[PDB]
């Protein structure tokens, strides 16, 4: 039958829900007439009744941490421990608080007002998908809420650290758990993450390969997870929370799209979407497609135990179901892909490149059936045996959910010991010995030719090399005439070898619309989407590293159109954009309709040889500097992620409390009985506070049990009763299950986790990403991927110091500038008065490689991965604990240049924020190298600055003095500068910074005022 | 080369007597495309007063006007009564979005002067007796956008557009 | 309909010849009241200019200012250049609602000139470098509130306050 009636488990507790307990006015309580779910009841119109008995005696008490930091009679009675204000404390830091005002539903005629908006949005749907209203309604709950400007709320101001949203969520996805345990029985938790993700994004010439690469990383995990979104609604997700998901919105208002509905409430979302879920661009309109790879190869599952095929839920029948059916979902999209790949290029059997892909799919079928990229699924289950007492839920059935979640990613780990390549699931014997192997190009005179992309796999395409190509391709299988070459050379560089792999890679790049065909899963047909796609023809144009290598040509040339083009308008430079093309590249969108033909190639150009005379002699007569081959590639990631989501420490002490200690915490008691308190006793300002630290100083020095809580509860049975309608007497328990909560978190070393923990985590996660994003095309960057905490970008050299000072500032969440609709405020981020939290408390580092356009992005991938994995985990930087010089891990920018290498840290706090006077501490020291880069372009100092300060560290690291060592710097600077005086005055924190190394490859001076200059001359030889 | 103008769309009158510039330069930010009145700009805070119909600075969080915005300078004898100003296009708060913005503007806007000895009390207001959307459209809509009634079939939607969309809070005095 | 001036904190030592008669009405908006400082007045879309430190108004939402409601007269000699209007009390936007309600309220907003040639690329910047706080509460929070210094010495009630509470924008240009 029809059941999942979570519905109103996203609405049992309203979003105005902290106003209408200690109201000001008190009105919206006398014109409704147990006390503020008559708002919700209000607010349920749109479907099924209220019901009431199924989610606030459980799924709302296990869903937040609040029915154990409060205690289930005060949690519930919501009236004895009270407090007049209203304050929004960030989950991570419960330091800072917010002003929420009062901008929200007072009178009993705007919530009406609200409802109307929520309805004519949700009026335009039939009951017919029971569960596709349910889903825009998961999405636009919270858009329309904010889009109509209305500050967000926390679960209760007497712990203000979940916003209400999050909380509501949370009681969502447990109630998957729930509903599948008042039935007969099961409770599940699915695990996926793709296996070897670096490797695979790593395996490919041109960008336009690894763009496509993660975009399949993040596509195929899409199709795996439409199943469940259609089939258990989009709350079954737990990682990564869609609730802010560019990919979900896309599939949804496709899918409201499909099937038929007026296009005319189908735009009054679309807005929503494009201002919030986008940030207020709508080219995934003009592209089709969500223009950015956005989905973590690593995603979690609250599954229920429940399944379709008698029409409506039933008992699944093994505990074998989701394994299998993932893996298989998965199979499916990628054989789907293929075909709908040989479909679309059957129906361009011209255009040579085209024809190619046909002639080459049909020969390698049976290769082409195995996927190129495995996933690894884990799932752990529970039943109501664990969560249930017959009659209630048991007393440690909160810590159920940590232990199974805890369960689950340990799982992962000993999987995690054991790598197996995608490459060993094909079967090469027969081909490579037997000469079975289909080779379109030149058989090659030496075995079978390996790829030149995934450099792995044998090839079956072999470009020849560039001596005579047009008549080279016509006598061989590729071509048929003269036209072809001018359209298969313009996808595949002669010389260029192609596994099947690799050139399906190729061909989707050829144009990614395609990707729509597991973007949408199980919507339309292939054939549908191919018939599209066969309908329009518009042109994506991914860059190359040489286009952004030249990207500050570009600039030069838009800025000097016609003189620069005076002396062109013979070479295909100033010629007048004569297409409708478009890229998912903001910054060339940005210009293109500004006077120059960003099309050209400068590979072609002036990265040319046979040219290049030519374009040099322009450039010196037009006052324009001739471009560099160097870009950068930037990647980022957060540190101790993992830990973090199992509710560690370590994101808090990067270098304290390192990974083995959790293997013993005892060794480690201080730090974590000092952060543990200093955190607990600071989330919850009410009139608790004093009552919780009452219960730690129990608690503190192991007072044994309830032997001491005879000094606590005074301190609650004194509070419950200044009030009277609180029905029963059940103060002499409960003030024993808090401080057991508390000896529970302080003695496990860490804070348990609940799904409002995860979905507050991973939401932020994606604001993040959203606000990385407009960050990256501020900086005319291009985002290969960014999904919340990693990020991989390719940059020119000039604004990489820039970005990563505005991106790790902004990462904490406090920035300068807006970044759309994201207006970033000191640890928060306010939405048009939504103040949302995010990740201060959480550490990001980074990798730049400065490389040469023309170096193998295999190679310069697998470095920078390689340098960020390491590195980050290798070195040491002195930083300040509590007033006392200690060790420190993570937070690090690691620079590399062919052999120059330079490390800078990004904390010199290890607990990185605990105030508001942190925010500009973060990354303080990119910003003096910014300085320091200033000075020598305005030619104020020499760069013999960078040659000359090794002369004086022998004589600046063996002093103990501050004021001798600033006179000391002076004088470096002094000795190599050009203009009158220079200010350059070093932080004088920076001294005696030292950074050290567990014995790598890696070479590093151990000072970061070395490391500065170091970074400068890696900088520099980018502008090479 | 940007120099352009924000003006209301309020259900009175007393609007063309603001601008003899109703061209600019090229074109103009708000960009009915045969399908609706996109980037349409949003003061918040701020309302009419009635009387000789003029944007007043208000602090209700909840007051505001749905203006377009064209290029031109007001009457070429105002800059005494209006509040010039200049923004980033990245301040502007627009509804509708179809695309990015120019980046820099000079924009001027109807200022008023606050008039203390009024008790400041509002009411809102909202579009509708088509006569005034018409006359709006024939006034305003036709100076701004000779291409509508040309080759625009779909002014009915231009029509139901400012029917549903365009609304505001007054003084109403 | 007692006449009240609005006054506002920014970084700057700019607070100090603005209000001769810090007082002027029977009571205070604002009000220290055990438990620090509370119903602060908040105005949407304007931004402090710290050089010559008034408020500015602006279009963009992301843009707001606070500061203590107080009473007093503007100066006895501006609305020239500051702001003179009035308000209804109830359409008011507050920090912590503890205080009276006038219904009917005359204000003085320090109002600063467009000056519609630099483009305002405005940052948030809330209260910070404590000595301005410490020699803040000596310049301001004494003159308005005999209260404060005379019956109570607990003067961090506000401190921390001032930090938490008072957050305005910052042009910097
Ligand atoms: N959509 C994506 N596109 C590109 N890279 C991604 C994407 N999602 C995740 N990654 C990266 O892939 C890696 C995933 O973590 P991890 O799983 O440890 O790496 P892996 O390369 O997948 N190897 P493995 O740990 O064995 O699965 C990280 O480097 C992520 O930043
Ligand atoms: N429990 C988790 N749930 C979801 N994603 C995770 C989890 N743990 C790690 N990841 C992500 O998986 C990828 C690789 O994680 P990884 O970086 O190896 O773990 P980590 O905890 O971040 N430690 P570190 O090496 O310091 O970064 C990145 O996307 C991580 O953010
Ligand atoms: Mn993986
Ligand atoms: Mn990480
Ligand atoms: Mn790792
Ligand atoms: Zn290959």
């Amino acid at each position: 039958e029809f059941l999942d009636y979570k519905i109103i488990a996203l609405l049992h507790d309203p979003p105005n829900k902290a106003w209408v307990i200690t109201g000001r006015a008190r009105n919206l309580t006398q014109q409704l007439s147990r006390k503020h779910e008559k708002v919700a009841k209000y607010i349920i119109n749109q479907l099924f009744g209220k019901n009431y008995s199924e989610k606030v005696d459980n799924a709302d008490k296990l869903a937040s941490s609040i029915d154990r930091y409060l205690g289930s009679i005060v949690y519930k009675e919501r009236s004895l421990f009270e407090n007049r204000s209203i304050f929004l404390k960030n989950i991570l830091l419960s330091n800072i608080q917010r002003d929420i005002g009062n901008l929200f539903p007072k009178d009993k005629s705007k919530l009406d007002n609200l409802i109307l908006e929520y309805k004519k949005l949700l009026n335009v749907i039939n009951k017919t998908n029971l569960i596709l209203k349910y889903q825009l309604f998961y999405l636009i709950y919270e858009l329309v809420w904010i889009d109509s400007k209305y500050e967000n709320t926390p679960s209760d101001t007497r712990n203000p650290t979940h916003t209400i949203f999050d909380h509501l969520y949370a009681t969502a996805a447990m109630m998957n758990w729930i509903l599948s345990l008042e039935k007969e029985a099961k409770g599940y938790l699915l695990g996926i993450d793709t296996i070897g993700v670096a490797d695979f994004i790593s395996k490919g010439r041109k960008t336009r390969d690894l763009w496509i690469s993660s975009y399949l990383v993040s596509a195929l995990l899409w199709y795996v997870i439409t199943w469940f979104i259609e089939e258990y609604g989009p709350d079954v997700i737990l990682f990564p929370s869609l609730r802010f998901n560019q990919f979900y919105a896309f599939y949804l208002l496709e899918k409201l799209r499909k099937e038929g509905v007026s296009e005319d409430v189908i735009d009054e979302i679309k807005e929503l979407i494009t201002k919030y879920i986008f940030n207020g661009d709508d080219l995934f309109e003009n592209l089709k497609i969500p223009p950015y790879p956005i989905i973590p190869g690593r995603i979690t599952l609250i599954l229920p135990g429940l399944i379709r095929e008698g029409e409506e839920y039933k008992k699944v029948q093994d505990d074998n179901c989701f394994i299998s059916k993932v893996k298989e979902r998965y199979n499916e999209g990628w054989r789907k892909l293929i075909e709908g790949l040989r479909c679309y290029s059957e129906r361009k059997r011209e255009d040579g490149f085209w024809n190619l892909v046909c002639r080459v799919l049909k020969l390698t079928e049976d290769l082409l059936q195995t996927t190129p990229l495995n996933i690894r699924v884990k799932q752990v289950s529970v039943t109501e045996d664990e969560i249930f007492n017959n009659n209630k839920l048991r007393s440690d059935s909160w810590k159920i959910y940590d232990n199974k979640y805890r369960q689950l990613v340990s799982e992962f780990k000993k999987s995690k010991l054991v790598k197996v390549t995608p490459e060993s699931r094909l079967k090469l014997f027969e081909l490579t010995k037997f000469d079975k192997l289909p080779q379109i190009g030149e058989k090659s005179k030496r075995g079978y030719e390996f790829c030149t992309s995934c450099g792995v796999l044998p090839a079956v395409v072999i470009m020849p090399k560039e001596d005579e190509l047009e008549k080279k391709l016509i006598d061989l299988g590729i071509a048929r005439d003269e036209k072809d070459v001018r359209s298969i050379k313009n996808m595949i560089s002669p010389g260029e070898r192609l596994c099947p792999w690799c050139l399906v890679k190729r061909a989707l790049g050829a144009e990614p619309r395609l990707m729509r065909i597991l973007l949408l899963g199980d919507l339309y047909s292939v054939e549908k989407i191919v018939n599209e796609i066969v309908s329009r023809d518009v042109k994506i144009e991914i860059p190359s590293t040489s286009d952004i290598a030249s990207i500050k040509t570009f600039e030069e040339m838009i800025e000097k159109k016609n003189e620069i083009c005076e002396d062109l308008k013979e070479e295909e430079v100033c010629e007048k954009p004569s297409e409708s093309v478009l890229s998912m590249w903001q910054w060339f969108n940005k210009n293109y309709y500004n006077g120059i033909n960003l099309t050209i190639d400068p590979e072609e150009y002036w990265f040319s040889e046979k040219r290049r005379r030519y374009y040099f002699s322009v450039f010196r007569r037009h006052r324009i500097t001739f471009p560099s081959p160097y870009y950068a590639l930037v990647r980022a990631d957060s540190d101790y992620l993992g830990d973090l989501l199992e509710g560690k420490l370590t994101p808090y002490l990067a270098g304290i409390i390192d990974s083995g200690d959790y293997a013993n915490i005892s060794e480690k008691k201080e730090e974590v009985n000092k952060l543990l308190e200093e955190y607990l006793v600071n989330a919850g300002s009410g009139s608790i506070v004093d009552y919780v630290k009452t219960v730690l100083k129990c608690i503190r020095e192991n007072l044994n049990k309830c032997s001491c809580a005879e000094k606590i509860y005074s301190n609650e049975v004194a509070k419950v009763m200044f009030r009277v309608n609180v029905e029963k007497a059940n103060v002499e328990e409960e003030v024993k299950n808090s401080l057991e909560y508390f000896e529970t978190i302080l003695n496990e070393g860490r804070i348990i986790v609940t799904p409002a923990w995860h979905v507050s985590i991973s939401s932020a996660l994606n604001r993040g990403l959203l606000v990385e994003l407009e960050l990256v095309n501020k900086h005319k960057g291009f985002v290969i991927y960014a999904g919340g905490d990693d990020l991989l970008a390719m940059l020119p050299v000039d604004e990489v110091l820039d970005f990563i000072k505005e991106s790790r500032r902004a990462f904490a969440g406090f920035g300068t500038e807006k970044l759309g609709n994201m207006c970033l405020e000191n640890g928060f981020v306010r939405i048009n008065n939504a103040y949302y939290p995010s990740l201060p408390i959480v550490g990001r580092s980074y990798s730049v490689i400065i490389a040469h356009y023309a170096d193998p992005l295999f190679f310069v991938i697998n470095d920078s991965y390689n340098l960020l994995e390491e590195g980050k985990e290798i070195i040491r930087y002195r930083v300040m604990y509590n007033g006392e010089y200690k060790d420190a891990k993570k937070d690090v920018a690691i620079f590399r240049y062919q052999g120059l290498t330079s490390v800078i840290p990004l904390s010199l706090k290890r607990p990185i924020v605990s105030s508001v006077s942190d925010f500009n501490e973060i990354a303080s020291i990119i910003d003096v190298i910014l300085e320091l880069k200033k000075r020598i372009d305005e030619g104020r100092i020499s760069v013999s600055l960078l040659y000359d300060y090794e002369k004086y560290k022998h004589l600046i690291v063996a002093s103990d003095e501050k004021y001798l060592t600033e006179f000391l710097v002076k004088d470096w600077i002094k000795r190599n500068s050009l203009r009158k005086h220079v200010e350059f005055t070093i932080d004088e924190k920076l001294y005696g910074v030292r950074l050290t190394i567990e014995n790598y490859p890696i070479k590093i001076p151990n000072d970061l005022i070395s490391n500065i200059v170091y970074t400068l001359r890696i900088i520099y030889g980018g502008e090479k | 080369s940007t120099q352009r103008e924000y003006v209301f769309i309020p259900i009175t009158n007393s609007i063309t007597i603001d601008v003899k510039i109703t061209i600019g330069g090229s074109d103009h930010i708000t960009n009915i495309d045969e399908r609706g009145i996109h980037n349409v700009l949003v003061i918040t805070g701020y309302a009419v007063d009635e009387k000789n119909g003029r944007l007043v600075p208000t602090l209700d969080p909840c007051d505001y006007v749905k203006g377009i915005l064209v290029a031109g300078t007001p009457q070429q004898a105002q800059s005494n009564d209006f509040l010039t100003l200049k923004l980033p296009a990245n301040k502007l708060y627009l509804i509708r979005k179809k695309g990015n913005i120019s980046d820099d503007l000079k924009i001027y806007i109807p200022y008023s002067s606050p008039d203390a000895r009024n008790s400041m009390k509002t009411k809102p207001v909202s579009i509708s007796d088509d006569t005034i959307v018409n006359n709006i459209i024939k006034e305003v809509f036709d100076k701004i956008y000779n291409i509508t009634q040309k080759e625009k079939v779909k002014i009915e939607k231009v029509k139901e557009d400012i029917k549903e969309l365009f609304s505001y809070y007054a003084l109403e005095q």
